[PDB]
């Protein structure tokens, strides 16, 4: 699919019919983390490959690498006296990429 | 990093003794051969040519080869060639063009002479390459205008100059071609973002010709033939198991980039295997770029002895061989044996007696035992001689009957041959041990096929896998059978009879290096057939009649070369393994390296297959030519890299007259790019005409034309001019046929002179057809002197037949005050000298038809284009995206 | 053999003075010659020893 540079587009209307990918059969091994508040940007969205090109002498190699490491993230919420219910809610959710 | 060197029980563990490679071997493959010549033509009277013996650096030459792929047959210019000019007469509408491709076509050779034949060849293929370095261009970024809307080209873009001639136009001519100087639009300009140009301009033919093949090879080498090269490498790198990387590529060519590709990776193996006495230069290519870096590893010091408690251990039977360590002489004779168990037919071994050296006589007695079954004398082929299987019989002979033990009984046969006896109380027959070419019944290959066919090779020429001893490379990795029954035929029956002899103890030590022995076979058949896998292999016609070959004692154009051990050099090499350590540095790149040299081969074969004829067409041009004229000519018009292979083993010196015909006359050409434009360049030059020499000269007497002038404006206006270049030859009669023969016989009889003046004075015209003379091109306004007047198409020294000729342009520019018979002279000059070259070369034309020639097709190139070379890239280890169907 | 074993091998001439399988009547032909056909089979082939 890369090679006919229908990589990344194939993967936006996988994601865009709400469907679900999954690569390889690599044994994954799997860490264990707790959050209670906002986990950052590469635990959420965390992209189990990698897609590079690079071009020597004008030739378009690439190269796709899958991602070994898995991590199963635990998310305590945190409310206070002070909020109101208009508050937590968002005008456009925040993403997450990885299901175990 | 690999699953057959990782070493669990340690059997295999040893110490290093030694450490050989490519480069190292293929020096010293080449310093034994050579040594073996000047050493025995400096003990005996040798009646022979002065041949130097010298070895050349093998690894720079494999650098040359590989810089001989970065470079460009074409080239990138932004203004095409001019070949064209107009030179102004005394008229105000008339003046004569002057193409310039046949001017500079003359000064790029000699003047041909019938006396030296290897210049006549150098000059000839001196003109053909003019033709492919001229008309070898891309026309790249050309400078453009705009002009009322209309996209035009610049005015020396063209191919014409007219700088001299816009101060003799009238107004009215000006811009007559000035209408038409801006009739030369580009093709469809007012569209942006078209990517070409296209334009009309004016070149001459044969370079015109050249330009659209090289705009015909882009057309058709492509994505897809790309697609094609790396999916061969991808073949080859299966066989060879090398480790691919992750990087991948994928044929997305941009839209600013045009790819160029010379080379193409199948290479017809063919093409290497036909040049004449090669087949010593084809084995040390093969060592210098595939053989891995490696390491001998003895084996371990515990197989021969047991200690029981302190000083109570058991004895090795070898023990004073196993105390022992090789000298520097006998250390160069174990990678003389293991050159030759690698390249099985191709390299045979011997003896070497020498008398300055007083051994044990114990030493020839035990390596009679280990030639019988370290080397191979089968069915198939052979390690070792025809002299040595019957040396390595008598050592057996006298080793089996040497006994130092108490007398076993021993029944001879009838014959009084070595090894006919029956030694033994069961009596074992021991005449199968004696070696017979036909069947290998001594030695290994005995009752076991050790050369068979699995799969079709990558490479077409070399289908089989060297199996010794019936052992697979998969033996290391999947055993079939326990560590007690690791056993084949051609040892075990040596036990048994060693075991019979009443030697059981010498037998006990070669039973416990069975898994040592068949260890070592298992990594010299994974050296074979999955590394020395290459172009330079011996073909598969020639490895099945090497054997048959050697018993009858026919002559064999792969004449093996036989280096010589010595005696103690039998135990050392049985010894060690040489596990492989790491391959060799340029076994990627060296696909790139056979086809740079098979191409660069096969460029020679079409010059010396056309240059070859020019005696059967002009043979009175070359009466004293032999073949080996042009075969000095091109192998000067080539680059010194492939010379450098091609002399190797000194084959320069030693080939013959038959043999270079041949090889000429043998159908296999690998196609590349530049063999796209030496070809036709060679079918633009099959007349002559083109290269600017010719037969068709002429003799005849005639006066110079005194024109009678009335008006000076009108005889100034027509743009009189003299000319001895003929428009149309004379009828088949009234002429008369010279030879080289005729006037020859005639010279020196000495009616050659009395004989010309008869035709001189009958008004006839003489011909002087047969050989090629250079025609040299002159213009002259004044009186040019009396050598270019009474020039003659002959010389004095008997006679020369090849002058070169002379065609002169005379012009007249009169002035006011001329007389009108001012050029009358009483009495006249005359002219001998005219030429017939049928083509358009000066012509008088008028100013109306001097943009007349504006009629060659041209497609140019925008500046956002990019040109690059992607023939840097065809490496082994790059694995490409979608595989090939 | 080490003479007619190097790569020159396929065009050499090889030019013999002496045919070495002697007819030996031509020795025991000399008259009565049979001390110096024994002064010379010691003095050529007798070994030395302990």
């Amino acid at each position: 699919q890369a090679n006919m540079g229908q990589f990344r587009a194939a993967l936006r209307r996988i994601m865009d019919d709400d469907d679900w990918v999954r690569f390889g059969g690599v044994l994954r091994t799997v860490r264990v983390k707790f959050y209670d508040a906002r986990p950052p940007d590469d635990v959420l969205q965390g992209l189990p490959f990698s897609y590079d090109t690079n071009e020597r002498g004008g030739l378009a190699y690439a190269t796709i690498k899958y991602a070994t490491e898995t991590t199963i993230f635990y998310l305590i919420y945190n409310v206070e006296f002070s909020n109101t219910p208009d508050s937590l809610v968002l005008i456009n959710p925040t993403y997450t990429m990885t299901k175990v | 990093q690999r699953p057959e060197r990782i070493k669990t029980t340690p059997y295999l563990e040893g110490d290093v003794l030694s450490s050989d490679s490519g480069p190292l071997l293929s020096v010293f493959a080449l310093q034994e051969i050579m040594q073996k010549v000047r050493q025995v033509q400096a003990d005996y009277m040798t009646a022979t040519r002065e041949v130097d013996f010298t070895v050349p650096d093998v690894q720079k030459i494999l650098d040359d080869i590989k810089a001989l792929a970065a470079e460009q047959v074409y080239k990138i210019v932004k203004v095409p060639s001019i070949s064209f000019r107009h030179i102004v007469m005394q008229s105000r509408d008339r003046v004569l063009r002057v193409d310039t491709y046949y001017e500079e076509m003359s000064q790029v050779g000699d003047v041909i002479t019938e006396d030296e034949p290897e210049k006549f060849y150098s000059t000839i293929i001196k003109k053909v390459r003019f033709i492919r370095g001229k008309g070898s261009f891309i026309l790249h970024d050309i400078p453009t205008r705009d002009h009322r809307g209309m996209e035009v080209a610049e005015p020396e873009v063209l191919g014409v100059e007219f700088k001299n001639v816009l101060p003799v136009l009238t107004a009215e001519h000006r811009a007559m071609i000035q209408n038409a100087l801006d009739g030369s639009i580009i093709e469809n300009g007012n569209v942006a973002t078209r990517d070409v140009d296209v334009f009309i301009g004016a070149c001459s033919e044969p370079v015109y010709r050249i330009y659209n093949r090289l705009q015909g090879y882009i057309e058709a080498v492509q994505l897809q033939e790309l697609r094609n090269s790396i999916g061969w490498l991808e073949r080859l790198g299966h066989r060879k198991r090398i480790t691919y990387s992750q990087e991948v590529l994928t044929d997305f060519r941009r839209q600013d980039t045009i790819w160029v590709l010379a080379l193409q990776l199948p290479v017809n193996p063919q093409v290497v295997w036909d040049v004449p006495r090669s087949s010593i230069a084809n084995l040390i290519m093969n060592i210098a770029t595939c053989l891995p870096t490696g390491e001998y590893i003895a084996p371990n010091p515990r197989i021969s002895s047991i200690t029981l408690t302190q000083r109570i251990t058991t004895t090795g039977p070898f023990a004073i061989l196993t105390g022992s360590t090789p000298t520097a002489q006998q250390l160069n004779d174990v990678r003389k044996i293991y050159l030759a168990l690698m390249f099985p037919g191709q390299i045979i071994l011997d003896l070497k007696i020498d008398p300055g050296e007083r051994m044990d006589p114990a030493v020839r007695m035990v390596a009679g035992v280990v030639g019988h079954l370290l080397f191979t004398a089968g069915g198939r082929f052979t390690n070792l001689t025809q002299n040595m299987a019957r040396q390595l019989d008598i050592a057996l002979n006298d080793y089996l009957l040497y006994m130092y033990n108490t007398r076993v009984q021993v029944n001879y046969g009838p014959t009084g041959e070595p090894l006919d006896f029956q030694i033994g109380r069961n009596q074992y027959d021991c005449n199968v041990f004696r070696a017979d070419f036909a069947t290998g019944t001594g030695y290994n290959g005995w009752a076991t096929i050790d050369v068979e066919y699995r799969e079709p090779a990558p490479y077409v020429h070399a289908q089989r896998y060297i199996r010794y001893c019936g052992i697979d490379s998969r033996e290391l990795i999947n055993p079939t059978t326990y560590g007690i029954g690791m056993t084949y035929h051609c040892y075990n029956e040596m036990l048994r009879m060693l075991v019979a002899a009443g030697k059981d103890s010498e037998a006990a030590y070669f039973r416990s290096m069975l898994p040592f022995h068949m260890v070592r076979f298992a990594r010299i058949n994974q050296i074979i057939n999955e590394d020395l896998h290459s172009v330079f292999s011996l073909p598969d016609d020639m490895f099945n009649a090497l054997l048959p070959d050697l018993i009858a004692g026919a002559h064999q154009n792969a004449d093996p070369v036989v280096l010589d051990v010595s005696w103690i050099s039998l135990w050392f090499a049985f010894n060690r393994s040489f596990e492989p350590t790491h391959r060799n540095e340029m076994l990627e790149v060296a696909p790139l390296i056979e086809s740079v040299y098979a191409s660069e081969l096969s460029v020679m074969k079409v010059d010396m297959r056309h240059l070859s004829l020019m005696q059967r067409r002009f043979p009175d041009v070359l009466i004293q030519a032999r073949p080996s004229h042009f075969w000095k000519a091109v192998l000067n018009d080539s680059p010194e890299a492939v010379k450098a292979v091609m002399n190797l083993s000194h084959s320069h010196n030693f080939i013959n007259i038959r043999d270079m015909m041949r090889w000429v006359m043998l159908p296999s050409l690998q196609p590349s790019l530049k063999l796209a434009l030496e070809e036709e360049a060679w079918a633009a030059a099959n007349d002559f005409e083109d290269l600017m020499l010719t037969d068709q000269v002429y003799m005849h007497r005639d006066m110079l034309p005194e024109p009678r002038l009335d008006d000076i404006e009108r005889f100034r206006q027509e743009g009189f001019y003299y000319t001895n270049m003929l428009e149309a030859p004379p009828e088949i009669d009234r002429v008369v046929q010279y030879t080289y023969e005729i006037a020859r016989l005639q010279a020196n009889m000495g009616q050659f002179r009395a004989a010309l003046r008869r035709i001189m004075d009958d008004d006839d015209w003489v011909r002087f057809g047969g050989v090629l003379r250079t025609v040299r091109v002159k213009f002259y306004d004044a009186r040019p002197p009396d050598d270019v007047l009474q020039g003659l198409p002959f010389s004095y020294d008997t006679i020369k037949y090849a002058t070169e000729t002379t065609i002169f342009y005379l012009i007249y520019n009169v002035e006011f005050s001329n007389t009108p018979d001012s050029l009358v002279l009483i009495n006249p000059t005359y002219t001998m000298t005219k030429v017939f070259i049928n083509k358009r070369i000066v012509e008088r034309v008028r100013v109306g038809q001097i943009l007349a020639v504006l009629n060659r097709r041209f497609v140019a190139y925008k500046g956002k284009m990019r040109i690059m070379d992607i023939t840097q890239s065809l490496k082994m280890g790059t694995k490409l995206a979608a595989p090939t169907v």
